């Protein structure tokens, strides 16, 4: 037998071994490509030296030539002195292939996420079918996919596409709360290009077939950055705004700031342009509403017209769902819908409560919204904002019209309270297309009378109906407001709200979205 | 829970003195036994440990310590009494030392050398089988933190009692010097190479050498911790010195595990 | 079971009347006299569908398949793919129990991806080819 | 080409052979390591680990699953066999009209030792006994852990382990022993709420005679270490000691009788005539007994079961533990259809006092009728507990509170 | 007409032996004839006498179904 | 409101949907559009808007009463039972399926002869046909309770699962497990259909909505394969590592990643040479190994992701026997908490 | 209570019996 | 099991009804 300091000296060369298993051949691969190992990577997400291996020295069961952790790194640290679990693909190893132990690894990860409550973060590259078994592969990719719903709603996670995610590797990605990917590195496709060509006859490029950035219009990828740097911030930045996990409550960050009306407050008294017609940057309200300039925006590209991010209300974390004008007028589209369906039941399950901010002529009329399907996305988007049990705030700023005013947080939908600028407009549609449905009855155009008539309907119209007074008037806000008491107006109201509970509400299975 | 100031850094940067002497603790010879006290003062904190039933079956050690000023229980082998071995006693004991921790939110580390039962028919006649359930119960029912440190030895049944990753473990980790596997070397051999033997046999050669050179090989091959490492089993096989870094982290994280079990009016343990 | 009655389980049993054998099957919730227990909580009796698929006026609702009505052997082809045909169009001829049976097309369009050839065994339900 | 019917496989490229193949994998499971086998179990004069399950369930409900498994392990040359199932035979099926979970260790592969398959299927019926509410039956014949696998057996009996603690409680667990149950084969029994071994023809032992006799010198017969009788008189373990397997499995069938399928399900109730009037008016000749049963003088001692046959329904009792600790009696019957439990002195044996044995089948007794919601009686007749310097030093305060 | 109808597939009884067959097949029948609905008492019923974990998901699907079934 | 609801059935050619009017829809982007194309009752339908199409008001109100027969009154309450206990015994139709799969694989056959086989009787209630037609989702009854089958669709585009189908199978299985309704999956499809517009369609995040539905359900699962069960379509088809309970296959069935086919062109794009002789036969000779070997239910059935493969004249009454079993199934450990997050 | 009347099926034919509605 | 026997009287005539010993109607 070996004495007790053989036997130590033999472990620590073992996992020194097992840092890199693949060898100098596979290492010299990686270096050509010019692309970091696992643990880089996780060294560089995590704070230093807080990264725990759990089964670094696993292989695939009586295979001689398997190698250590068979091709992902799994275990656990912190970020920003917080737990997290993560994982991050190998592909010198069985070129990053999902084995035996690869899910069995990577699924006891996640049962441990699940079970001290702890965010889980994924850093993906390559996790394809294992040439030698690739019914293994299959029947892990089932697998993992099985244990993501004990997850779903229990604990963030989070996945950084940091290579081409195709096959079955997409399956575990789309179902986290957060994908943020590189741009000129990170691709997700079911089918390759290749195989495309040779089933369909179509000729397309990976850029085409699903860059970050064309995954990131369509939605599938939340953000897109420039580099693994890039990522890592974006990730602590994202878990600096939520909990750990579905009980527990999120940080305070700089609670208190600015008691008293600023000049940054009164600025808004004439940000809102004196035209209708008129666009402009959201973003102007939205850096003077809340806390600070901290306003953290979550895919920024699918609904451009959506802006859906992340602040702070006296220091507590608030989701915000605002109108953006100047894109496509604010008009609420495909993408635009499910963004904000999507990003309420996240912050419905995570405790944040809800800002609405309103500027919208509500739908995009279209043949082509209408065959994208614009009337259950505007579904799930109402079953979505009356699902959500947190806190309800409303700002109208000018354009509350039809459908977009009944679903920006309107009273009827259950928010909680409601407040309007004196620039608001609420009605069922617009003065123009209003006096479109009064002018159509006369024989033509004839100019100046048909002129004449429709600028007289729109004046009233605009004086009388598209108006904050309506509403005020049979409450169905709660206040017209002046710009400037919008930051301490949502402090106050935020803090009445702090324990809401909402009710009578019948518990059961689950309710059922449009789908 | 007491205020303690951990220090920042790894596991192996934060190691100390007195964890370093955990590296040489464990003897040479398998065959030679050591303190398990030794283990247990070197983990707690200020070296207290308030050790519960220390006058009987002393082949078993059980008591209360602290990890960073958080309570926790030790129930640990002791290879000086039957070589570690669990008996009717040792089982009994610390089963309820176990459902007592359990009962009152206070998690559990286990310091694993053990060969086995301890055979003999008196054990069989007055029920190792149903009295050693109780400790495999006790266990597998705990829903606090459960830890498990494996020092040496852990072979067949007792290796299943004495926190196994299936039987609940929330971490498991072993030292170089541990030895996981279905039975001891000489059995093993005497099983699976019956039949070289018999050949050997029949044709006059030295069973005396050829044995021993087989069971050589079988602990050369598989009496270690890799095979349980590769399997997933063990969770790491670290240094001595990094047990304490390892179970201070494990029960920070593990305050509230949020696990259950199918509802029921109580359970069935064994009597 | 055809009927709402032939739904209802039955145990048949041997009766001696006066020497007289008779063989008596008996309902599973025979109300004889004050016998009850009949049915159970929520127990609807109704009569059974035919395990066919609807009828001739929903021939093929959006359906371009022309799928073998029974098992049997393809022993003619009576069209190639591209070819235009027009409802009663004769298809193929599948040989069961040794007779021919013609498969016509239920609509009028091009036959397109026509799958079977001459001597080809063919099962119940098969896509012949799409018409379009 | 032609060829003779012998050796003729129906085409596998069409569907008619491919069921074909299906029927010829199946048949082969019969029979996984030969025909000869089989043939040597039936001179043993035992049934086939199939025979088994097929005699315990209604004729006919019986669904097989896993039945195709083969093992995957390559250490030592058991790549080279690889019988199908993997020596335990796994499924569903039906106990006089009531949904079971079941399985049945096959000695004949591997000498019935457990592997990573064998366990796996184990634990798949484990956790459909519990995902369904259903009593889960268990028939253990096997050498401990299959040694050429390694650790891996382990860790599947560390699974077995904690699937039966998950279900104690929840589900009746009914184990049978018909033949060596050796190693870790022991435990899940021991977890399980009954246990029913077979007379002269099963064992339960951790380690074997030769280690004992190795390391403590005492020499002893499997029969005599671990036998059905050495687990009902000594170490009180048996619940149940049949005469052959016939015996044991109406024995199991009688107490799933009793038990319900699960832990919030209601009892399986019997209907019965309940004559009407008052209990004086309703009195019968074998009640009137009862008023001359004791004795004049309180030294004489009288049976129990006297009472316990007149106060049940058909004078039906079935005994629990008969052959251990006879100084208390407890077992299961039925007052007006409903299952109860009787837990009785007997004044025949050490004048019915309690002592450390009879606390503990009590107890243990009384807990599983209250998991299952099963009413008990208790017919007292005690004088104290049994006195003895041995009792103290074996813990009848420690133990005997247990009942309490 | 439709409902389940006593057969006699062989034989042919005249009316002496009906009547008998009918009078005893009669007296045999019997059971709950026209019984009241069974009344609800979920007192103290097992579902009740279970720990629940104070996040178990049968808190949903086994308590609360069992004590809303109806 | 309509929107909201579990069923919608339109009039053909009397019933429309939209949210603008051809008419503004004109004012505004000066495209030409008419109700047909733009609301129509079939073209809602064929969106997947429009559940049902009927050509009258009368058998809009049959399709509603036959509809709501299958289902009980609310979440807690239990379904009508009707005509259980029929056909204990095997019989003839049963023994009809034992030669229904077509010998040659790629032949293209009706799944309604195996649906109008497998249960009851032949009221197989299909919901939402237009939608998706590779795939079927529909109301049947095993013993008189009712239950929802998922099935594939062979004689529709290969019986692929498309965004359609994968979109109207997620809402299906979320709908019967709200209703408790068991599931049961009648497996014969290559998994996603490959293609550019497939991949801009969101099949990606359909694909997940659909592994989300059907391992969040709580209601029994039984798993049928018939031949082809590839990659993500036998993940998704109530495969035993989503969550199924009980999986049985046919002897016709195939357990593979990738088909034969595609797996050549995989091992072909190495010595990428179509114009030589040799590599046609070694193609031939790969497929053959692969289908001999690979693609077969028999490294399932040993590996026990499979239950047990068999005869398929046994389907009927299995089903009746593995439901029974799982009347009373309560789902494993499960957090209790707000809501679970699926991706939309 | 009434009399009951029962239809009982003899090789074909259709019979009526009518029975007290008391037997039980 | 063994048949179940009734004595009936149908008119003038003495008639004995045999049935099976479980007959559960
Ligand atoms: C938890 C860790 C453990 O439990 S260590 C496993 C315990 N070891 C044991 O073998 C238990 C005691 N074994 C024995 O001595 C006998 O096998 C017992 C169980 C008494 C049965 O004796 P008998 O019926 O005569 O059979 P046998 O031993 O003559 O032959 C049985 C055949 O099966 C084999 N076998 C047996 N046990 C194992 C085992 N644990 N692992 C692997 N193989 C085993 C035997 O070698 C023999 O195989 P073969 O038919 O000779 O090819
Ligand atoms: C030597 O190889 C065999 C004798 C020692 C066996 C030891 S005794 C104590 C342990 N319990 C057991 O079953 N084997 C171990
Ligand atoms: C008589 O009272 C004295 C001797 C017998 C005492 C009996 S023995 C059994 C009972 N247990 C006890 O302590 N006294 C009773």
């Amino acid at each position: 037998n070996k004495t007790t300091a053989e036997l130590l000296a033999e472990l620590r060369e073992k996992l020194e071994l097992a840092k890199e298993p693949g060898g100098e051949k596979a290492v010299a691969k990686r270096e050509k490509k010019g692309i970091p190992s696992a643990r880089a990577r996780i060294n560089a997400l995590l704070d230093p030296g807080s990264f725990i291996e759990i089964g670094a020295l696993a292989k695939t069961p009586g295979d001689p030539n398997a190698l250590y952790g068979d091709g992902v790194v799994t275990g656990r640290g912190t970020i920003d002195g917080r737990p997290v679990g993560v994982f991050s693909h190998d592909q010198t190893v069985f070129q990053g292939s999902v084995g035996e132990m690869f899910g069995r690894k990577v699924a006891r990860l996640m049962e441990w996420v699940a079970m001290v409550g702890c965010p889980i973060i994924g850093i993906n590259d390559s996790a394809g079918a294992r040439i030698q078994d690739a019914v293994t592969s299959l029947a892990w990719y089932a697998e993992l996919g099985r244990r993501h719903e004990m997850l779903r709603g229990l604990v963030p996670e989070i996945s950084l596409i940091f290579g081409k995610c195709a096959g079955g590797a997409v399956y575990s990605p789309i179902q986290t709360d957060l994908l943020v990917a590189v741009r000129d590195q990170g691709y997700m496709f079911i089918t390759g290009p290749d195989v495309i060509k040779d089933v369909t006859g179509e000729d397309v490029t990976f850029d085409e077939l699903g860059g970050a950035d064309e995954q990131a219009k369509r939605g599938n990828i939340h953000k897109v950055v420039n580099s693994e740097a890039e990522a890592y911030q974006y990730v602590r930045d994202y878990l600096s705004f939520l909990p750990s996990n579905h009980f527990d409550n999120p940080p305070i960050v700089n609670p208190g700031m600015e008691p008293e009306i600023t000049p940054h407050d009164l600025e808004l008294d004439s940000i809102v342009p004196d035209a209708d017609n008129m666009a402009y940057d959201m973003h102007e309200i939205l850096l003077r509403i809340f806390d600070d300039g901290d306003v953290f925006e979550i895919a920024e590209q699918r609904g451009p017209a959506m802006i859906t991010a992340f602040a702070r209300v006296d220091g507590h974390p608030v989701g915000v769902i605002a109108n953006q004008p100047m894109v496509l007028s604010g008009a609420i589209d495909n993408e635009a819908s499910d963004k904000a369906a999507s990003f309420i039941r996240f912050c419905d399950s995570y405790n944040l409560p809800l800002v609405f901010v309103v500027d919208t002529p509500g739908a995009m009329p279209g043949v082509a919204e209408e065959k994208g399907g614009i009337i259950k996305r505007g579904g799930r988007f109402f079953n979505a904002i009356v699902e959500a049990d947190v806190p309800k705030v409303t700002v109208i700023i000018r354009k509350a019209y039809g459908g977009g005013y009944a679903v920006m947080g309107s009273k009827q939908l259950s928010a909680d309270l409601n407040f309007a600028w004196p620039t608001a407009r609420i009605a069922v549609i617009g003065a123009e297309g209003a006096a479109q449905l009064l002018v159509k009855r006369f024989p033509d155009p004839n100019a100046p009378e048909v002129q004449k008539i429709r600028d007289d309907f729109i004046e009233g119209y605009n004086l009388n109906m598209a108006t904050p007074w309506i509403a005020a008037e049979r409450g169905y806000i709660d206040a017209v407001i002046q710009p400037h008491e919008t930051r301490l107006l949502l402090r106050k109201s935020l803090r009445l709200l702090r324990d809401k509970q909402n009710g009578p509400k019948v518990q059961r299975k689950h309710g059922l979205l449009p789908l | 829970l007491y205020p303690v100031a951990i220090p920042e850094g790894s596991i192996e940067e934060t190691l100390t003195d007195e964890d370093l002497e955990l590296d040489t603790l464990i003897p040479d010879s398998p065959n030679q036994p050591y303190d398990m006290h030794e283990v247990i003062t070197r983990i707690l904190d200020d070296d207290e440990f308030l050790e519960v039933q220390a006058g009987y079956a002393g082949n078993i050690v059980v008591g209360f310590g602290r990890v960073e000023g958080r309570p926790v229980g030790i129930v640990a082998n002791q290879p000086t009494q039957f070589a570690g071995c669990l008996d009717i006693n040792a089982s009994e004991k610390a089963a309820r030392f176990i459902r007592t921790c359990d009962c009152f939110n206070i998690p559990i580390v286990l310091l694993v050398d053990v060969p086995g039962f301890l055979p003999g028919t008196d054990q069989e006649y007055n029920g190792i089988i149903r009295r050693g359930a109780k400790l495999l119960y006790a266990y597998g029912e705990a829903t606090v933190a459960k830890v498990t440190v494996i020092t040496r030895k852990s072979y067949g049944g007792a290796y299943c009692v004495m926190g196994s990753k299936d039987m609940g473990a929330d971490v498991v980790v072993a030292w170089p010097t541990a030895q996981i596997a279905v039975m001891g070397a000489s059995g093993a051999v005497g099983f699976v190479y019956r039949q070289q033997l018999k050949e050997a046999a029949k044709n006059g050669e030295d069973v005396d050498a050829l044995r021993l050179e087989l069971q050589q090989t079988y602990e050369d091959t598989l009496v270690n911790p890799y095979i349980a490492a590769e399997r997933g089993y063990v969770d790491a096989v670290i240094p001595p010195s990094h047990t304490r870094g390892y179970v201070a982290n494990a029960l920070r994280l593990l305050e509230r595990k949020i696990v259950q079990m199918p509802p029921k009016k109580h359970g069935n343990i064994p009597l | 079971p055809i009927e709402e009655e032939d739904t209802v389980p039955r145990q048949t049993v041997v009766v001696e009347v006066g020497g007289r054998r008779l063989e008596v099957s008996l309902p599973g919730d025979l109300a004889i006299g004050g016998g009850g227990g009949a049915a159970a909580p929520g127990v609807v009796r109704k009569k059974p569908k035919p395990r066919k698929r609807g009828g001739g006026g929903a021939k093929a609702a959006s359906g371009d398949a022309v799928t073998a009505p029974m098992q049997g052997t393809v022993v003619k082809v009576a069209v190639e793919e591209g070819q235009e045909v027009s409802a009663g169009d004769l298809v193929v001829v599948l040989e069961a129990m040794k007779m021919e049976n013609p498969v016509t097309a239920h609509k009028d369009g091009t036959i397109t991806g026509l799958a079977v050839e001459a001597g080809a065994a063919i099962t119940q339900g098969t896509v012949i080819a799409e018409i379009k | 080409v032609t060829e003779p019917s012998a050796e003729h496989q129906v085409d596998i490229h069409t569907t008619a052979g491919k069921l074909a193949d299906l029927k010829r994998r199946t048949e082969e499971t019969l029979h996984p390591v030969g025909e000869a086998a089989v043939d040597k179990v039936h001179a043993k004069g035992k049934l086939t680990a199939r025979e088994r399950i097929l005699a315990l369930l209604d004729e006919g409900s019986f669904v097989e699953l896993d039945a195709l498994a083969k093992h995957r392990s390559t250490n030592f040359g058991l790549e080279k066999n690889r019988p199908l199932g993997d020596g335990v035979i796994t499924g569903y099926g039906t106990i006089d009209g009531r949904d079971v979970c079941i399985f049945s260790q096959d000695a004949t592969v591997f000498g019935g030792s457990l592997g990573e398959v064998y366990g796996e299927k184990i634990v798949k019926v484990q956790e459909l006994a519990i995902k369904t509410g259903r009593p889960l039956i268990g028939i253990n014949d096997g050498a401990g852990a299959r040694i050429q696998e390694g650790v891996v057996s382990l860790g599947l009996y560390s699974r077995i382990f904690h699937n039966n603690i998950k279900a104690s409680g929840v589900i009746p667990q009914i184990s049978l022993i018909m033949g060596a149950a050796a190693g870790g084969h022991v435990y899940s029994p021991a977890l399980t709420d009954f246990v029913v071994m077979v007379d002269q023809t099963s064992q339960m032992f951790i380690t074997g005679p030769d280690v004992i006799k190795t390391v403590t010198g005492e020499d002893v017969t499997m029969e005599e270490l671990g036998g059905a009788h050495t687990h009902m008189a000594k170490s009180g373990t048996a619940h149940y000691v049949a005469s052959g397997e016939q015996d044991a499995f109406d024995y199991v069938r009688d107490l799933l009788s009793y038990l319900p399928p699960n832990n919030y399900a209601d009892p399986p109730l019997y209907p019965v005539a309940i004559p009407e009037g008052s209990i004086e008016e309703t009195l019968t000749d074998e009640d009137l007994e009862l008023d001359t049963l004791i004795p004049d003088s309180p030294n004489q001692p009288y049976d129990m079961h006297e009472v316990i046959t007149r106060i049940l329904d058909d004078d039906e009792f079935l005994e629990v533990q008969a052959g251990y600790a006879g100084n208390i009696v407890v077992g299961f019957g039925r007052v007006e259809g409903r299952p109860v439990g009787i837990v009785a002195n007997q004044p025949t044996q050490f004048a019915g006092c309690l002592d450390i044995n009879a606390s503990e089948k009590a107890a243990r007794f009384i807990r599983t009728c209250d998991c299952f919601n099963i009413p008990i009686v208790l017919l007292v007749d005690v004088p104290g507990f049994l006195p003895g310097t041995d009792q103290e030093y074996n813990g009848i305060i420690r133990r005997g509170a247990k009942l309490l | 007409d439709h409902e389940a109808h006593i057969k006699v597939l062989r034989g042919e009884p005249t009316p002496e032996e009906m009547a008998a067959l009918m009078a005893v097949l009669a007296s045999a029948g019997g059971g709950p004839a026209e019984p009241v609905k069974k009344e609800r008492n979920m007192w103290g019923h097992p579902v009740d006498k279970l720990r629940y974990s104070v996040f178990s998901w049968q808190r949903v699907t086994l308590l609360e179904r069992t004590h809303m079934r109806r």
